[PDB]
C-alpha cells in the first residue's frame, strides 16, 4: 500500500552506505517532479512500434 | 478393460470414412515401438526448453458464414465439417445442409423453432 | 484420478495441408509409444488428424502439455476423441478363428 | 520501418550468435563430465 | 446407499445437530458392516475402521461349518460418536471392488 | 483334544488391502512421506538448468568399462526386472523386484533402498543389509558372480 511504500522509501534512505556523512563535503539531493503532459503527448504511430516490441 | 490392445480390422472399425494410416518412416516407427522402452528410457536423460527474445499468419476458424450461432469448444468434433467454407460443389450435401441440427441445438429460440420446422419437413 | 470421458485417442486439428509424419511422430512421440495415426486425405478432412497410443495416461499427459500448443504460425486444437458414432461400417465378426485359439493353444 | 527492420534483423543475428557461443559450451561440459566419469570408473577398477 | 441420501436431507435442510437421527440411539455402540469382502478378517476391519475411534471388539458373522465369512460384522468400538462418524462417514466405500454398507443397532 | 475348533481366527492383513492400495501387480516400498522431485526442490533453491542440481546416470558393463543410455533421476524410480518396474532391468539375476531410489527430505538429497532382492546388490562393490535408507554421494557405484552391469551417480557441473 502507498503508506508502506513510504516507509520502504524512508527506511530505504537510511540504510543507504554513509548516507549521512558530511565530513568529506558530501551532499544529498531529493528531486521530486511530474512528466507534466505525458498521456497528452503520447504518440500513437510511436506506441504501436513500442507495442510491437511487447505483444 | 478398455485398455486390450487392438486390431487393425478393430482400429478400422472405430474412425470414419476417409482417413489414411501412415508410416513416415520405418525410423520412426522404430522410435515410436522404444518409445514404450524411451519412454522410461529418455525420460530419465537431458532435456529441457527455453525461449529467445525476438520480434515476430494465425488462423482459426469458427462457424462463419452469415450468422451461424456459435460452437462450444467440445462440439467441434461434431460440426467441424460445417466449418470449412468449400461450397456448391450430392448425399454430402444432405449431411452438409442437415447441420441445421446446431441451430437447433444452439442459437436464438426463434432459430430454433424456424429450423424445428425447416427440418419437420424435410 | 482420471476423468472417464477421456480415451486413448485424440483428435488434433489446425493441421497444414503440407505437414510431414515426420514431425508427428517426433513431436506426439514424447508421451509414449504411438498406437498409430490418421490423417484425413479426404476434401473436408485435410487439416485434421488422429492419434492413438498405447496407453490413456500417455494422451492425458499429452493433452495437458500439448494444450493449444503451437507448430509453424498454428495452435493445434487437440481434443480427446469420441466412442462409438459411426462404427457399425465394420462388423464384429473374425472371433471365430481367435476364440478357437485361445481356446486351443493355452487349451481353457 | 526501417529502424525495425534493419533492428530485428541484427537481434537476430545476435541470437545466433549467443546460440552458436552456447552449443560449443554445452558440449564441453558434456565431454568434461565424461571424462569425470571415465576417471571414477578407472577408479572403480583399480 | 439411502444413507447418504438421507444426510443430504438433513444437511440441505439445515438440520442443526442434536435432532440428528443419530441421536435416535444415543445407547449403542455397535455397528453393522454388511456386503463386507469375504477375504476379509477381524486384523484387517479393525485396522481400517480403528481409524474413527478405538474398536473394543467386533463379532464377524462367519458361517459355523465351513469357517468363512458370511460377508457381514458387527462391531463394537469404545466411543459412540465414533459410531456416530463411522456411519455418517466411512458408508458407500469400495473394498476389494464391492460397496460395503454400515448402520447403528 | 488334538484340534478343539477346526478354524479359529486370524488377524492379519488381506490380500485385497495391500493389493488394491499399492498396484502398477501389487507393489512394495510406497514412497515415504518425504518424497519430492529434485527439480522443483532446485526451484525452491531458486536454480535454473544452468545451476540447478540434476542426478544423471551412467552406465558400465560389469565385464566392460569400455553409455548404452545416460539417465537422469529428476523427473522415485523402480529398479527391477524387465510390465510393472518403471527403471527396468535386463539383468536376469533380478528379482522381479530388485531395489528403489528415492530421493528424500533431510536438503533433497537421493537415497537408496534394497528391497531385500534375493541376491543383494553391491555398494562400491560393499553391499548393503536390506531395509534402510542408505544415502548416496556423488560418483558412488551401483551393481544389481550375478553383476552384469556397473553404474555410477553425478551431479550438473562444469
Amino acid at each position: 500500500p502507498p503508506p508502506l511504500l513510504v516507509y520502504k522509501w524512508c527506511q530505504g534512505i537510511n540504510n543507504l552506505q554513509d548516507v549521512w556523512e558530511t565530513s568529506e563535503g558530501e551532499c544529498n539531493v531529493m528531486l521530486e517532479s511530474r512528466f507534466e503532459k505525458m498521456y497528452e503527448k503520447i504518440d500513437l504511430t510511436l506506441l504501436n512500434r513500442l507495442l510491437r516490441l511487447i505483444v | 478393460e478398455r485398455n486390450r490392445p487392438l486390431s487393425d480390422e478393430e482400429l478400422d472399425a472405430m474412425f470414419p470414412e476417409g482417413y489414411k494410416v501412415l508410416p513416415p518412416p520405418a525410423g520412426y516407427v522404430p522410435i515410436r515401438t522404444p518409445a514404450r522402452k524411451l519412454t522410461a528410457t529418455p525420460t530419465p536423460l537431458g532435456g529441457m526448453t527455453g525461449f529467445h527474445m525476438q520480434t515476430e499468419m494465425k488462423s482459426v476458424n469458427d462457424q462463419p458464414s452469415g450468422n451461424l450461432p456459435f460452437l462450444k469448444p467440445d462440439d467441434i468434433q461434431y460440426f467441424d465439417k460445417l466449418l470449412v467454407d468449400v461450397d456448391e460443389s450430392e448425399e454430402q450435401k444432405e449431411r452438409k445442409i442437415m447441420k441445421l441440427l446446431l441451430k437447433i441445438k444452439n442459437g436464438t429460440p426463434p432459430m430454433r423453432k424456424a429450423a424445428l420446422r425447416q427440418i419437420t419437413d424435410k | 484420478r482420471l476423468p472417464p470421458e477421456v480415451n486413448r485417442i485424440l483428435y488434433i486439428r489446425n493441421l497444414p495441408y503440407k505437414i510431414t509424419a515426420e514431425e508427428m511422430y517426433d513431436i506426439f512421440g514424447k508421451y509414449g509409444p504411438i498406437r498409430q495415426i490418421r490423417v484425413g486425405n479426404t476434401p473436408e478432412t485435410r487439416g485434421t488428424a488422429y492419434v492413438v497410443y498405447e496407453d490413456i495416461f500417455d494422451a492425458k499427459n499429452a493433452c495437458d502439455h500439448l494444450s493449444g500448443f503451437n507448430v509453424c504460425n498454428r495452435y493445434l486444437v487437440v481434443l480427446y476423441y469420441n466412442a462409438n458414432r459411426a462404427f457399425q461400417k465394420m462388423d464384429t465378426k473374425k472371433k471365430e478363428e481367435q476364440l478357437k485359439l485361445l481356446k486351443e493353444k493355452y487349451g481353457i | 520501418y526501417i529502424a525495425d527492420r534493419k533492428a530485428r534483423e541484427a537481434v537476430e543475428m545476435r541470437a545466433q550468435v549467443e546460440r552458436k557461443m552456447a552449443q560449443k559450451e554445452k558440449e564441453k561440459h558434456e565431454e568434461k563430465l565424461r571424462e569425470m566419469a571415465q576417471k571414477a570408473r578407472e577408479r572403480r577398477a583399480g | 446407499k439411502l444413507i447418504n441420501e438421507l444426510n443430504e436431507r438433513e444437511v440441505q435442510l439445515g438440520v442443526a445437530d442434536k435432532v440428528s437421527w443419530h441421536s435416535e440411539y444415543k445407547d449403542s455402540a455397535w455397528i453393522f458392516l454388511g456386503g463386507l469382502p469375504y477375504e476379509l478378517t477381524e486384523g484387517d476391519i479393525i485396522c481400517v475402521f480403528s481409524q474413527y475411534g478405538e474398536i473394543v471388539n467386533i463379532n464377524l458373522v462367519r458361517d459355523k461349518k465351513t469357517g468363512k465369512s458370511k460377508g457381514f460384522c458387527f462391531l463394537c468400538y469404545e466411543d459412540q460418536r465414533s459410531t456416530i462418524l463411522a456411519v455418517d462417514n466411512f458408508n458407500g466405500i469400495k473394498i476389494k471392488g464391492r460397496t460395503i454398507r454400515v448402520d447403528h443397532v | 483334544n488334538l484340534q478343539a475348533q477346526e478354524e479359529e481366527r486370524e488377524f492379519y492383513n488381506a490380500r485385497r488391502r495391500e493389493h488394491r492400495q499399492r498396484n502398477d501387480p501389487g507393489g512394495n516400498n510406497k514412497e515415504k512421506e518425504v518424497p519430492a522431485k529434485e527439480k522443483p526442490s532446485f526451484e525452491l533453491s531458486g536454480a535454473l538448468l544452468e545451476d540447478t542440481n540434476t542426478f544423471r546416470g551412467v552406465v558400465i558393463k560389469y565385464s566392460e568399462p569400455p553409455r548404452w543410455r545416460l539417465y537422469p533421476f529428476k523427473n522415485a524410480y523402480l529398479l527391477g526386472r524387465h510390465p510393472i518396474d518403471h527403471p527396468s532391468c535386463s539383468k536376469q539375476h533380478a528379482v522381479f523386484q530388485y531395489r528403489l531410489v528415492e530421493y528424500t527430505r533431510a536438503r533433497v538429497k537421493p537415497y537408496i533402498i534394497d528391497l531385500g532382492s534375493g541376491n543383494g546388490t553391491f555398494l562400491n562393490n560393499k553391499r548393503i543389509e536390506p531395509q534402510r535408507y542408505y544415502e548416496l554421494k556423488e560418483k558412488d557405484v551401483l551393481k544389481f558372480k550375478d553383476d552384469e552391469d556397473e553404474e555410477e551417480e553425478e551431479e550438473v557441473s562444469d
